[PDB]
């Protein structure tokens, strides 16, 4: 075959793999610090500090909480018929009208916050025999005395408060949310001055439910010059059902309904600045990128966000083990 | 790792190899050289990317959930609201911690494997003409110039060509 | 050995593994479509559409909801003293007797649904000085007027409704569930016609608890000719305790107790047909086989069922990688 | 997979092998022929079944749980009832997805292994009388009739019998 | 080179691994009983049966429940101003003073149990025109009649019960918890004997909230000679807010506040003996060591405890497979 | 396991080896003996300990949580309080069961590996002077006294010293 290759010698071939001078430590089944060539971080741990106003519809509440924007505190009149994907509620928000309390405040804030609209339709309720549009100096509207834009305070006419008995049918194909309330007077005298009967009563019902509340007379702490309170209640009336409002005094009647929708809307407490940028994931600390699978910025999130984890760093090795040849 | 090549029979890495993850250094009649192997380099990189993408695949979205911060003290219901979230967080935290540990352990044996697979492949190709020095270097028992080293590297080495020269140099000598 | 072993030929032996022409794609740590020889599905995604009436005791509610079967709406009298492992409640069910509402309806439905028995024991309550067995035209029993089989409507006798004060001791070794109620009249006139006092009161108590409800007068929407309502309440009386019922008017009194048990029973809303077959896992979509570990039919289940998952398919490779030899 | 036999040094599978998962094709003095190996076929099948049974082991039962569908809007409590179930479902879904991915990955290396184990076993048995051609075929350097092939297959091959013939044919020749 | 001289021979070297005669079976991905050389148990399944009184502050309730220690049942006077990391509540505990009920008992027990202190500050409330310190024979204090140490039963003075209207400002920088209540009389005569008005009323409010409760008259089951009941309510008053208590009769007034803290405290029902030893993990079955990662003793735990699991044994193989020479 | 040494090509274990997990037994012209290998013994033990410590790392603490036992029947809220805890317990139980199964499976391949790595290492060291008998024993084809066995064991064996004697005894003979 081949003729005399005079020189018969050898060669050496050696296989090996790279190594880097730097290297990163990662955790393993058997070790918790092993050094690899390269790694990538899976925990998003920093926010920009700003709520990007895109793609979700952020509604900055400024100094109105959603419930006051709902009831219609004068300083919140800006929010009428407004809509949101996320209503940001600020710590600075304040109330500034007739002192009220909402028995299950948390459910009403919830239910409105995810309806996502304050769209209000006025209905022609006819109150015969009482005086409409009562207002107060604790709820100044402009120069004058006023009250929640969406509620209607009825007091006696002349010398009588009759038994109100009115009805409003749901004839549309959507649910109606009616907010109403009752007035708790400070003194029996206040009770009889306004509503004549010495004990009022409100019963609001549909074919499906009923609520009767009776007022509670007594002094509470002075709030904006008043010791009385009104308490807010809510009634949802389904398509084809019917509201019947029946009262004997102390009613704070509805002026119509809010419509309820079904959507991805929610509410968030945050004092972070809104800014212009697009971010899908919102945290009360500001938006965060959602490229990593986990995050440690905040357990409160809205939108497409990484899963919150207790760890602040988790590195996925993306390279072989680093076994360098020099010293350290 | 499981295979014992990286940080095993191959004593250490080459910080000098800047063009690939696995490769060849040699010495032959024509001088000395280094060369990354790009097929095993791509094999190791593709698996690691595949792994990486699956972990980064779709953050699912959540909109209205429950409250996770409270300002008043309420008792029973708020206690449940805190317990649901705290147990959700500890479960997702255990999940992230076990995930990266299985993942990292696997990434280390996966690259250990690719190394050893390149080693064995080279071994099989040299057939009867080389011996393993046990440090990841083969002693080739015949004259092998740069084109010869290149054929081993690009997988076209014909052992038969050199078999008689190799077998002679390898065995005969004096015993 | 033999002698000069001259016959110098060779043989070739090759190792290999099978391959199939078809093959199935499965997901991996490193790939999400790799083809293997064979795989098995782990997500049960289809129901038969029928609730198998075996092995659990399924009680089809037909057009009675469990609470009406409990109270004893005439059209539900079929369900007396009945028992169930699963009460299926149908969307077609309707009520057809005196308009009522149950303040925590969801808890009463729950509590009865898992007790699993409507076994009712009549007790000898003695109401002195009132008229028993009141009935109504909204609750027709046969030709006549009627009322819930298990409740007893008391009205005045002659010109008085005394203060009822009765007691019934739990002397057995099991808990007793007593269902009772209060009548909310439409008008003060209705109140005084039936109960004489212009304001009734019901207080039901044990050594351990007490509930006092006062009626709420006013008009609600017309339901089966009526604007009045009764509201249902419940009291569980433990062994050795004692019920004391005390009223001044508007009581809808109990006629005895339901016994409470502890079991695997529950309730399910489903319009699926019941059929004869044995299946352990029930879904409101019908029964499903529980051979696979996960299921994607419905998140509501009763019995030994696969764990519900969001995915509709998950294939477990049960064979090596498919690397075909051509593909035919 | 980790071992580099299947879809590695063994170029591809045999759709023709309908009697087992691993096996031998051969070409010798009396012609050609194929034969499944049933021990590695059973070893691969048993592990996959063991794995399968553990995954299919006991659906646990649940009776009265919480409501998971609502017809009215209620607020706080119904919000928590939805949040508990939604987080239960996402956690069990992550679990099913990670389970079949670790499982499948393992099934692929487990069968890769069985292949390579059969290869190595055959290698060890042929001792000094065969050479690896590097594509999963051994070149047997001595006359090996069908009973000879059958002894390699049923593990009774005696290398010593053929050693002098093999060593001669393998080395000597002319170098 | 090396010159052998005369020897021509071979050697045999065999590699192997140990095996043990015993061996332990463990579960695997592919097998559920494979035998290994050694294993370690990860499920703690046994308690010592004693609650170690160290390092946490265990307060044994003896025969007082935390709510009676709070209100000040005479037999629980030992617990005044006490503090705890864990209050152990015993099944033997009993109440022995005026019959009461707490509307949301579970929240009050919760809220106090994690406050972790019964530190009580007496405030100088001035009740003008009523008789303080009413007591009863159902709440014997020593020889005499008595009442809860922390509540003050007011009844009429001479022939009148005025309208109480008092206030107490939170001027400190911490929250104040005020426990108060209302008296439900058995008969209208008892009502008028004690409180003169035939219907009392209690309204307790801050700037932020209000509660008005009206008493409920009627007979309940005889408990310690009485058919009347008092019901307990609570009001937290934040820094800078103000309590206004206003009543017309039936008030069981506060004598001051409990202070609220934030801590790791909780409550546990257990009849296990407390003993002296240090243990970090407490279970109602007694303390358990927390060296194993999981535990199957009890799902109720306080402190650094293993995670509760359904399994009673889980063995982690800590050695190779056992393949013995002989048999197993 | 994946490598096929333990409970594979190495037929069974030695109950006699009480001084380490892996080791050597030999028969030479001077006697027979046994000796544990302590480096692979330490390698297997360290990994198993590392694994063990990570599993035993920090029981996290919880103080006031929700009630988990009830004495009255309440309906909706108590139903949710039971459902939260029951789903927490089933999720943590699935977690402990999958954890020890992955862990144990890995511990079995990890020690299988250490065995095969010791085997291959010894193999590489003996170079051309020994042959694998296929049951984990090498036949050394040259006179190897107890110090010679000891050099193989402590990794200082020089193959070159014995190469001419070995190659002669191994090949030449009569074929
Ligand atoms: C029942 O008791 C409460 C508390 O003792 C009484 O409330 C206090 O009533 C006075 C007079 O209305 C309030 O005074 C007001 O103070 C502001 C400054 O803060 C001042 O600018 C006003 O001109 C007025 O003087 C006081 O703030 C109020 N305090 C609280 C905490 O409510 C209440 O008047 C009593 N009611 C009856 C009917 O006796
Ligand atoms: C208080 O106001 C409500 C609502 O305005 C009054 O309810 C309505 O009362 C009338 C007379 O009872 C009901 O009429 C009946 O309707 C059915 C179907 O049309 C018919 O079969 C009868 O012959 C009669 O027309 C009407 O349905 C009812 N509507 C609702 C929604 O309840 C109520 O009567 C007022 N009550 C008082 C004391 O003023
Ligand atoms: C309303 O009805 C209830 C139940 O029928 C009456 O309760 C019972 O009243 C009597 C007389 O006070 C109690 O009797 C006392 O029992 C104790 C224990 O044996 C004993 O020391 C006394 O000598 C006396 O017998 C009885 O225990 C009590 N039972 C219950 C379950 O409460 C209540 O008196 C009635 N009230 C009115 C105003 O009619
Ligand atoms: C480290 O890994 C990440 C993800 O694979 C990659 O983007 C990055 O470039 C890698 N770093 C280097 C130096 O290759
Ligand atoms: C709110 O929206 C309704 C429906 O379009 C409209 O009739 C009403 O006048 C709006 N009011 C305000 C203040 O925007
Ligand atoms: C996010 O906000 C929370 C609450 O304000 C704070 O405790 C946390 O440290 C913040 N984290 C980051 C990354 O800003
Ligand atoms: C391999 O290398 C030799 C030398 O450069 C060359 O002649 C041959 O064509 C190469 N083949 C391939 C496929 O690169
Ligand atoms: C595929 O796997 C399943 C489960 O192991 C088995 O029942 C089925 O027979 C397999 N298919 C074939 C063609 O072997
Ligand atoms: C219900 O069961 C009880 C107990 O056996 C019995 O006394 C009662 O008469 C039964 N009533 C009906 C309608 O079945
Ligand atoms: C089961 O029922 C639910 C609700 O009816 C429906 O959305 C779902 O698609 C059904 N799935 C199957 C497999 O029938
Ligand atoms: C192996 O094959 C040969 C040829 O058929 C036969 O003589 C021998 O007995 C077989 N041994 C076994 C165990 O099958
Ligand atoms: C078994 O394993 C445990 C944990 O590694 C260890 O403490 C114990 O000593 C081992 N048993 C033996 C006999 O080595
Ligand atoms: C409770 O503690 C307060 C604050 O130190 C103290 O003024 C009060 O007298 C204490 N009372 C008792 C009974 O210890
Ligand atoms: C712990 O206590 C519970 C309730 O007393 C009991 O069912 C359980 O069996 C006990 N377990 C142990 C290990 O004592
Ligand atoms: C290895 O063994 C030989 C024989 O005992 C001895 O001379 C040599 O120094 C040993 N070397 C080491 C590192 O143990």
């Amino acid at each position: 075959q081949d003729l005399p290759g005079n020189d018969n010698s050898t060669a050496t071939l050696c296989l090996g793999h790279h190594a880097v001078p730097n290297g990163t430590l990662v955790k393993t089944i058997t070790d918790d610090q092993i050094e690899v060539t390269n790694a990538t971080e899976l925990v998003q741990s920093s926010s920009t500090g700003k709520i990007c106003n895109n793609p979700h519809r952020i509604l900055d509440g400024i100094d109105c909480t959603l419930i006051d924007a709902l009831l219609g505190d004068p300083h919140c009149d800006v929010f009428q018929n407004e809509t949101w994907d996320l209503f940001v509620e600020r710590s600075k928000a304040f109330s500034n009208c007739y002192p009220y309390d909402v028995p299950d405040y948390a459910s009403l804030r919830s239910l409105v916050a995810s309806s996502g609209t304050l769209e209000f339709i006025t209905e022609g309720f006819t109150w015969t025999g009482v005086t409409q549009n009562g207002g107060s100096n604790a709820c100044k509207r402009g120069p004058g005395s006023g009250f929640f834009s969406r509620l209607n305070w009825l007091t006696k006419s002349g010398s009588t408060y009759p038994v109100l008995n009115v009805t409003m049918p749901n004839n549309d194909n959507f649910d109606k949310l009616y907010i109403w309330g009752i007035h708790h007077p400070s003194t029996n005298q206040e009770q009889t001055s306004l509503y004549v009967q010495a004990s009022g009563r409100v019963t609001v019902s549909t074919r499906r439910s009923q609520q009767t509340i009776i007022p509670n007379i007594g002094s509470r702490p002075w709030v904006r010059g008043l010791s009385s309170r009104i308490s807010i209640y809510w009634t949802i009336v389904k398509p084809g059902d019917v509201l019947v409002i029946n009262s004997n005094g102390n009613l704070i009647a509805p002026r119509g309904y809010f419509k309820m929708r079904t959507g991805k809307s929610s509410i968030m407490r945050s004092d972070a600045p809104i800014d212009t940028c697009i971010s899908e994931c919102i945290t009360p600390n500001g938006s965060i990128p959602n490229d990593k699978p986990f995050q440690n910025v905040n357990k409160i999130t809205y939108g497409a966000c990484p899963k919150y984890v207790k760890q602040n760093t988790l590195k996925l090795a993306t390279g072989m083990r680093n076994v360098p040849e020099k010293q350290t | 790792g499981l295979f014992g090549a990286i940080a095993g029979f191959i004593e250490n890495g080459w910080e000098g190899m800047i063009d690939g993850w696995y490769g060849f250094r040699h010495q032959n009649s024509e001088g000395t050289g280094q060369a990354a192997d790009l097929k095993s380099t791509q094999a190791a990189i593709d698996q690691i990317n595949g792994k990486l993408n699956r972990v980064i695949e779709k953050t699912n979205e959540k909109f209205h959930q429950i409250e996770k911060e409270f300002s008043e003290v309420e008792g029973r219901i708020q206690d449940l609201e805190k317990y649901v979230e705290d147990t959700k967080i500890d479960l997702w935290s255990y999940n992230a911690e076990l995930l990266v540990a299985l993942e990292n352990q696997h990434t280390i044996d996966l690259t250990d494997s690719e190394m050893n697979k390149l080693f064995e492949k080279t071994r099989r190709q040299l057939r009867e003409n080389a011996e393993e020095m046990g440090n990841g270097c083969f002693k080739i028992y015949h004259k092998c110039d740069n084109a010869c080293i290149e054929s081993i590297r690009n997988g076209t080495y014909d052992h038969d060509v050199y078999r008689d020269e190799a077998l002679n140099n390898r065995f005969q000598i004096k015993g």
